[PDB]
Protein backbone atom coordinates (compact mmCIF):
# COMPACT_ATOMS: atom_id res chain seq x y z
CA UNK A 1 0.00 0.00 0.00
CA UNK A 2 2.78 2.44 0.88
CA UNK A 3 4.71 1.89 -2.34
CA UNK A 4 1.58 2.12 -4.49
CA UNK A 5 0.46 5.34 -2.80
CA UNK A 6 3.90 6.93 -3.18
CA UNK A 7 4.01 6.00 -6.87
CA UNK A 8 0.56 7.51 -7.46
CA UNK A 9 1.52 10.70 -5.62
CA UNK A 10 4.70 11.10 -7.67
CA UNK A 11 2.98 10.49 -11.01
CA UNK A 12 0.21 12.95 -10.14
CA UNK A 13 2.79 15.57 -9.15
CA UNK A 14 4.67 15.15 -12.43
CA UNK A 15 1.48 15.37 -14.49
CA UNK A 16 0.41 18.51 -12.62
CA UNK A 17 3.82 20.06 -13.25
CA UNK A 18 3.54 19.35 -16.98
CA UNK A 19 0.06 20.89 -17.15
CA UNK A 20 1.15 23.96 -15.18
CA UNK A 21 4.22 24.43 -17.38
CA UNK A 22 2.03 24.21 -20.48
CA UNK A 23 -0.39 26.79 -19.09
CA UNK A 24 2.45 29.11 -18.09
CA UNK A 25 4.05 28.87 -21.53
CA UNK A 26 0.82 29.42 -23.48
CA UNK A 27 -0.81 32.02 -21.22
CA UNK A 28 0.60 35.17 -22.94
CA UNK A 29 -0.73 34.10 -26.35
CA UNK A 30 -4.37 34.50 -25.27
CA UNK A 31 -3.74 38.10 -24.14
CA UNK A 32 -2.92 39.22 -27.70
CA UNK A 33 -4.90 38.97 -30.95
CA UNK A 34 -1.94 37.14 -32.47
CA UNK A 35 -0.89 33.77 -33.86
CA UNK A 36 0.00 30.67 -31.86
CA UNK A 37 3.29 29.73 -33.61
CA UNK A 38 2.38 26.32 -35.16
CA UNK A 39 5.93 25.21 -34.33
CA UNK A 40 5.02 25.58 -30.65
CA UNK A 41 1.45 24.40 -31.28
CA UNK A 42 2.70 21.01 -32.48
CA UNK A 43 4.86 20.37 -29.42
CA UNK A 44 2.56 22.11 -26.91
CA UNK A 45 -1.04 21.07 -27.49
CA UNK A 46 -3.62 23.78 -26.76
CA UNK A 47 -7.40 24.01 -26.73
CA UNK A 48 -7.64 26.07 -29.97
CA UNK A 49 -7.08 23.36 -32.58
CA UNK A 50 -7.84 25.28 -35.78
CA UNK A 51 -9.34 28.62 -34.72
CA UNK A 52 -6.85 31.35 -33.74
CA UNK B 1 -13.25 66.02 -34.16
CA UNK B 2 -10.76 63.58 -32.64
CA UNK B 3 -12.38 64.00 -29.22
CA UNK B 4 -15.84 63.16 -30.58
CA UNK B 5 -14.55 60.09 -32.42
CA UNK B 6 -12.66 58.89 -29.34
CA UNK B 7 -15.73 59.37 -27.13
CA UNK B 8 -17.92 57.55 -29.66
CA UNK B 9 -15.53 54.59 -29.66
CA UNK B 10 -15.35 54.71 -25.85
CA UNK B 11 -19.15 54.62 -25.57
CA UNK B 12 -19.44 51.45 -27.66
CA UNK B 13 -16.29 49.69 -26.40
CA UNK B 14 -16.07 50.36 -22.63
CA UNK B 15 -18.21 48.86 -19.86
CA UNK B 16 -18.16 49.67 -16.16
CA UNK B 17 -17.55 46.91 -13.61
CA UNK B 18 -20.03 46.79 -10.73
CA UNK B 19 -18.96 45.56 -7.30
CA UNK B 20 -20.88 46.20 -4.07
CA UNK B 21 -22.73 48.99 -5.87
CA UNK B 22 -19.56 51.04 -6.49
CA UNK B 23 -17.54 51.23 -9.69
CA UNK B 24 -14.10 49.64 -9.47
CA UNK B 25 -12.89 49.46 -13.07
CA UNK B 26 -13.72 49.21 -16.74
CA UNK B 27 -13.70 46.33 -19.23
CA UNK B 28 -12.92 47.24 -22.84
CA UNK B 29 -13.32 45.29 -26.08
CA UNK B 30 -10.05 45.31 -28.05
CA UNK B 31 -9.75 43.29 -31.25
CA UNK B 32 -11.65 40.11 -30.41
CA UNK B 33 -10.75 39.78 -26.72
CA UNK B 34 -12.48 41.09 -23.60
CA UNK B 35 -10.04 43.03 -21.42
CA UNK B 36 -9.95 43.51 -17.65
CA UNK B 37 -7.14 44.03 -15.14
CA UNK B 38 -6.94 41.10 -12.75
CA UNK B 39 -6.46 43.01 -9.49
CA UNK B 40 -9.72 44.89 -10.08
CA UNK B 41 -12.54 42.78 -8.63
CA UNK B 42 -16.19 42.83 -9.63
CA UNK B 43 -18.60 41.82 -12.37
CA UNK B 44 -19.18 43.35 -15.79
CA UNK B 45 -22.33 45.47 -16.01
CA UNK B 46 -23.48 43.39 -18.98
CA UNK B 47 -25.39 40.11 -19.03
CA UNK B 48 -23.63 38.71 -22.11
CA UNK B 49 -20.11 39.62 -20.99
CA UNK B 50 -20.66 38.31 -17.45
CA UNK B 51 -20.91 34.63 -18.44
CA UNK B 52 -17.64 34.37 -20.39
CA UNK B 53 -14.81 32.21 -19.08
CA UNK B 54 -11.78 34.34 -18.21
CA UNK B 55 -8.16 33.24 -18.53
CA UNK B 56 -6.22 34.77 -15.64
CA UNK B 57 -2.49 35.51 -15.54
CA UNK B 58 -1.16 37.27 -12.45
CA UNK B 59 2.25 37.83 -14.05
CA UNK B 60 0.77 40.54 -16.29
CA UNK B 61 -2.24 41.40 -14.07
CA UNK B 62 -4.74 40.86 -16.88
CA UNK B 63 -7.80 38.68 -17.49
CA UNK B 64 -8.97 38.04 -21.05
CA UNK B 65 -11.75 36.14 -22.79
CA UNK B 66 -13.09 35.67 -26.30
CA UNK B 67 -15.77 38.22 -27.15
CA UNK B 68 -19.18 36.91 -28.27
CA UNK B 69 -19.95 36.86 -31.97
CA UNK B 70 -22.60 39.59 -31.91
CA UNK B 71 -20.35 42.20 -30.27
CA UNK B 72 -17.49 41.81 -32.75
CA UNK B 73 -18.52 44.91 -34.74
CA UNK B 74 -18.68 47.09 -31.60
CA UNK B 75 -15.03 46.58 -30.60
CA UNK B 76 -12.01 48.81 -31.05
CA UNK B 77 -9.05 48.20 -33.34
CA UNK B 78 -5.50 48.00 -32.00
CA UNK B 79 -1.88 48.58 -32.98
CA UNK B 80 1.61 47.85 -31.69
CA UNK B 81 3.50 50.94 -32.91
CA UNK B 82 4.45 53.57 -30.32
CA UNK B 83 6.25 56.51 -31.95
CA UNK B 84 7.41 59.30 -29.69
CA UNK B 85 4.92 62.10 -29.14
CA UNK B 86 1.49 62.52 -27.58
CA UNK B 87 -1.53 60.24 -27.30
CA UNK B 88 -5.18 60.81 -26.46
CA UNK B 89 -7.00 59.69 -23.32
CA UNK B 90 -10.38 60.05 -21.65
CA UNK B 91 -8.73 62.30 -19.03
CA UNK B 92 -6.83 64.46 -21.50
CA UNK B 93 -3.49 63.93 -23.24
CA UNK B 94 -0.66 61.60 -22.21
CA UNK B 95 3.03 62.24 -22.87
CA UNK B 96 4.98 59.28 -24.24
CA UNK B 97 8.71 59.96 -23.87
CA UNK B 98 11.57 57.50 -23.51
CA UNK B 99 9.31 54.47 -23.27
CA UNK B 100 7.28 56.07 -20.46
CA UNK B 101 3.63 57.10 -20.20
CA UNK B 102 3.27 60.26 -18.13
CA UNK B 103 0.21 62.16 -16.89
CA UNK B 104 0.86 65.94 -17.13
CA UNK B 105 -1.71 66.89 -14.49
CA UNK B 106 -1.60 63.93 -12.13
CA UNK B 107 -5.39 63.76 -12.42
CA UNK B 108 -5.66 59.98 -12.19
CA UNK B 109 -8.10 58.62 -9.63
CA UNK B 110 -8.49 55.13 -8.14
CA UNK B 111 -11.25 53.14 -9.81
CA UNK B 112 -10.32 54.40 -13.30
CA UNK B 113 -8.22 51.32 -14.10
CA UNK B 114 -9.16 49.66 -17.37
CA UNK B 115 -9.46 52.80 -19.51
CA UNK B 116 -7.53 52.29 -22.77
CA UNK B 117 -5.01 54.83 -24.03
CA UNK B 118 -5.80 55.68 -27.65
CA UNK B 119 -3.67 56.49 -30.68
CA UNK B 120 -3.95 59.51 -32.96
CA UNK B 121 -6.03 57.44 -35.41
CA UNK B 122 -8.37 56.10 -32.72
CA UNK B 123 -6.54 52.79 -32.31
CA UNK B 124 -5.79 51.39 -28.85
CA UNK B 125 -2.16 51.22 -27.72
CA UNK B 126 -2.20 50.12 -24.09
CA UNK B 127 -4.35 49.53 -21.00
CA UNK B 128 -3.71 51.46 -17.79
CA UNK B 129 -3.35 49.81 -14.37
CA UNK B 130 -2.08 52.45 -11.93
CA UNK B 131 0.04 55.54 -11.57
CA UNK B 132 3.19 56.55 -9.72
CA UNK B 133 3.44 60.10 -8.39
CA UNK B 134 6.68 61.62 -9.73
CA UNK B 135 6.62 65.20 -8.50
CA UNK B 136 4.00 67.19 -10.39
CA UNK B 137 3.70 64.40 -12.98
CA UNK B 138 2.34 60.87 -12.62
CA UNK B 139 3.91 58.02 -14.57
CA UNK B 140 1.53 55.28 -15.70
CA UNK B 141 1.94 51.60 -14.84
CA UNK B 142 0.43 50.28 -18.05
CA UNK B 143 0.05 47.00 -19.97
CA UNK B 144 1.31 47.44 -23.53
CA UNK B 145 1.97 45.18 -26.53
CA UNK B 146 4.82 44.11 -28.76
CA UNK B 147 4.22 42.51 -32.17
CA UNK B 148 2.87 39.38 -30.45
CA UNK B 149 3.96 39.73 -26.80
CA UNK B 150 2.32 41.45 -23.85
CA UNK B 151 4.68 43.46 -21.68
CA UNK B 152 3.83 44.99 -18.31
CA UNK B 153 5.60 48.30 -17.68
CA UNK B 154 5.66 49.33 -14.00
CA UNK B 155 7.57 52.41 -12.83
CA UNK B 156 8.91 52.41 -9.30
CA UNK B 157 6.37 53.38 -6.67
CA UNK B 158 3.28 52.66 -8.75
CA UNK B 159 -0.01 52.28 -6.88
CA UNK B 160 -2.73 50.05 -8.33
CA UNK B 161 -5.72 52.31 -8.96
CA UNK C 1 -17.01 54.68 -64.10
CA UNK C 2 -15.58 52.11 -61.69
CA UNK C 3 -19.06 50.75 -60.93
CA UNK C 4 -19.91 50.49 -64.64
CA UNK C 5 -16.66 48.69 -65.44
CA UNK C 6 -17.16 46.33 -62.49
CA UNK C 7 -20.71 45.42 -63.53
CA UNK C 8 -19.61 44.95 -67.15
CA UNK C 9 -16.85 42.61 -65.97
CA UNK C 10 -19.32 40.75 -63.74
CA UNK C 11 -21.67 40.26 -66.70
CA UNK C 12 -18.93 38.68 -68.82
CA UNK C 13 -17.46 36.57 -65.99
CA UNK C 14 -20.43 35.16 -64.06
CA UNK C 15 -22.72 32.27 -65.04
CA UNK C 16 -25.79 31.43 -62.99
CA UNK C 17 -26.17 27.98 -61.43
CA UNK C 18 -29.79 26.87 -61.11
CA UNK C 19 -31.23 23.92 -59.21
CA UNK C 20 -34.85 22.80 -59.62
CA UNK C 21 -35.33 25.89 -61.79
CA UNK C 22 -34.15 28.40 -59.17
CA UNK C 23 -30.67 29.90 -58.94
CA UNK C 24 -28.55 28.87 -55.95
CA UNK C 25 -25.01 30.04 -56.73
CA UNK C 26 -22.67 31.54 -59.29
CA UNK C 27 -19.57 30.16 -61.00
CA UNK C 28 -17.00 32.72 -62.12
CA UNK C 29 -14.01 32.69 -64.44
CA UNK C 30 -10.76 33.89 -62.87
CA UNK C 31 -7.55 33.82 -64.87
CA UNK C 32 -7.79 30.57 -66.83
CA UNK C 33 -9.78 28.38 -64.42
CA UNK C 34 -13.49 27.94 -63.74
CA UNK C 35 -14.14 28.37 -60.02
CA UNK C 36 -17.34 27.49 -58.16
CA UNK C 37 -18.07 26.97 -54.47
CA UNK C 38 -18.32 23.28 -53.72
CA UNK C 39 -21.12 23.48 -51.14
CA UNK C 40 -23.63 24.91 -53.63
CA UNK C 41 -25.49 22.35 -55.73
CA UNK C 42 -26.79 22.67 -59.26
CA UNK C 43 -25.62 22.93 -62.85
CA UNK C 44 -24.10 25.84 -64.77
CA UNK C 45 -26.24 27.53 -67.43
CA UNK C 46 -23.63 26.86 -70.10
CA UNK C 47 -23.16 23.88 -72.39
CA UNK C 48 -19.37 24.22 -72.46
CA UNK C 49 -18.95 24.76 -68.72
CA UNK C 50 -21.40 22.09 -67.55
CA UNK C 51 -19.55 19.33 -69.43
CA UNK C 52 -16.14 19.90 -67.83
CA UNK C 53 -14.60 17.63 -65.19
CA UNK C 54 -14.69 19.56 -61.91
CA UNK C 55 -11.91 18.75 -59.47
CA UNK C 56 -13.25 18.44 -55.92
CA UNK C 57 -11.75 19.43 -52.58
CA UNK C 58 -13.67 19.57 -49.31
CA UNK C 59 -11.00 21.34 -47.26
CA UNK C 60 -11.30 24.58 -49.26
CA UNK C 61 -14.96 24.03 -50.26
CA UNK C 62 -14.08 24.83 -53.85
CA UNK C 63 -14.51 23.26 -57.29
CA UNK C 64 -12.04 24.10 -60.06
CA UNK C 65 -11.65 23.23 -63.72
CA UNK C 66 -9.72 24.38 -66.78
CA UNK C 67 -11.55 26.76 -69.12
CA UNK C 68 -11.71 26.05 -72.87
CA UNK C 69 -9.66 28.15 -75.25
CA UNK C 70 -12.51 30.20 -76.70
CA UNK C 71 -13.49 31.75 -73.34
CA UNK C 72 -9.96 32.79 -72.33
CA UNK C 73 -10.55 36.35 -73.56
CA UNK C 74 -13.76 36.44 -71.47
CA UNK C 75 -12.06 35.80 -68.11
CA UNK C 76 -11.10 38.22 -65.36
CA UNK C 77 -7.52 39.05 -64.39
CA UNK C 78 -6.40 37.86 -60.96
CA UNK C 79 -4.06 39.16 -58.27
CA UNK C 80 -2.72 38.26 -54.84
CA UNK C 81 -2.12 41.65 -53.18
CA UNK C 82 -4.59 42.68 -50.47
CA UNK C 83 -3.95 46.23 -49.24
CA UNK C 84 -6.08 47.58 -46.42
CA UNK C 85 -9.08 49.67 -47.43
CA UNK C 86 -12.14 49.41 -49.66
CA UNK C 87 -13.01 46.97 -52.44
CA UNK C 88 -15.91 46.78 -54.85
CA UNK C 89 -18.71 44.22 -54.75
CA UNK C 90 -21.95 43.46 -56.55
CA UNK C 91 -24.11 44.56 -53.60
CA UNK C 92 -22.00 47.60 -52.74
CA UNK C 93 -18.50 48.22 -51.38
CA UNK C 94 -16.65 45.85 -49.06
CA UNK C 95 -14.22 46.90 -46.33
CA UNK C 96 -10.92 45.14 -45.62
CA UNK C 97 -9.84 45.80 -42.03
CA UNK C 98 -7.64 43.61 -39.86
CA UNK C 99 -7.46 40.56 -42.10
CA UNK C 100 -11.25 40.38 -42.46
CA UNK C 101 -13.76 41.09 -45.22
CA UNK C 102 -16.85 42.77 -43.79
CA UNK C 103 -20.14 43.94 -45.31
CA UNK C 104 -21.11 47.49 -44.22
CA UNK C 105 -24.73 46.88 -45.22
CA UNK C 106 -25.23 43.51 -43.56
CA UNK C 107 -27.65 42.66 -46.38
CA UNK C 108 -26.04 39.33 -47.29
CA UNK C 109 -28.62 36.79 -48.44
CA UNK C 110 -28.47 33.09 -49.33
CA UNK C 111 -27.93 32.57 -53.04
CA UNK C 112 -25.16 35.15 -53.52
CA UNK C 113 -22.33 32.65 -53.01
CA UNK C 114 -19.54 32.58 -55.57
CA UNK C 115 -19.60 36.25 -56.58
CA UNK C 116 -16.02 37.56 -56.86
CA UNK C 117 -14.81 40.41 -54.68
CA UNK C 118 -13.25 43.01 -56.94
CA UNK C 119 -10.30 45.37 -56.59
CA UNK C 120 -9.86 49.01 -57.61
CA UNK C 121 -8.42 48.12 -61.03
CA UNK C 122 -11.02 45.40 -61.64
CA UNK C 123 -8.79 42.58 -60.39
CA UNK C 124 -10.38 39.75 -58.42
CA UNK C 125 -9.28 39.35 -54.81
CA UNK C 126 -11.34 36.56 -53.25
CA UNK C 127 -14.56 34.55 -53.65
CA UNK C 128 -17.60 34.78 -51.39
CA UNK C 129 -18.89 31.64 -49.66
CA UNK C 130 -20.79 32.87 -46.61
CA UNK C 131 -20.85 35.35 -43.77
CA UNK C 132 -21.33 35.62 -40.02
CA UNK C 133 -23.79 38.06 -38.44
CA UNK C 134 -21.74 40.61 -36.49
CA UNK C 135 -24.79 42.51 -35.34
CA UNK C 136 -25.00 45.45 -37.73
CA UNK C 137 -22.10 44.07 -39.82
CA UNK C 138 -21.24 40.66 -41.26
CA UNK C 139 -17.79 39.08 -41.46
CA UNK C 140 -17.38 37.23 -44.76
CA UNK C 141 -16.05 33.68 -45.04
CA UNK C 142 -14.10 34.02 -48.28
CA UNK C 143 -11.53 32.05 -50.26
CA UNK C 144 -8.45 34.02 -51.28
CA UNK C 145 -5.13 33.27 -52.94
CA UNK C 146 -1.61 33.73 -51.64
CA UNK C 147 1.35 34.13 -53.99
CA UNK C 148 1.03 30.45 -54.95
CA UNK C 149 -1.39 29.00 -52.38
CA UNK C 150 -5.12 28.90 -51.67
CA UNK C 151 -6.37 29.66 -48.17
CA UNK C 152 -9.82 29.72 -46.59
CA UNK C 153 -10.74 32.34 -44.00
CA UNK C 154 -13.88 31.47 -42.01
CA UNK C 155 -14.94 33.70 -39.11
CA UNK C 156 -16.70 31.98 -36.23
CA UNK C 157 -20.44 31.44 -36.59
CA UNK C 158 -20.46 31.83 -40.37
CA UNK C 159 -23.33 30.41 -42.41
CA UNK C 160 -23.04 29.17 -45.98
CA UNK C 161 -25.18 31.21 -48.37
Amino acid sequence: VGMSLLALISIFASCYMLVAARSKCLTPYALTPGAAVPWTLGILCCAPRAHA
Amino acid sequence: KRERMCMKIENDCIFEVKHEGKVTGYACLVGDKVMKPAHVKGVIDNADLAKLAFKKSSKYDLECAQIPVHMRSDASKYTHEKPEGHYNWHHGAVQYSGGRFTIPTGAGKPGDSGRPIFDNKGRVVAIVLGGANEGSRTALSVVTWNKDMVTRVTPEGSEEW
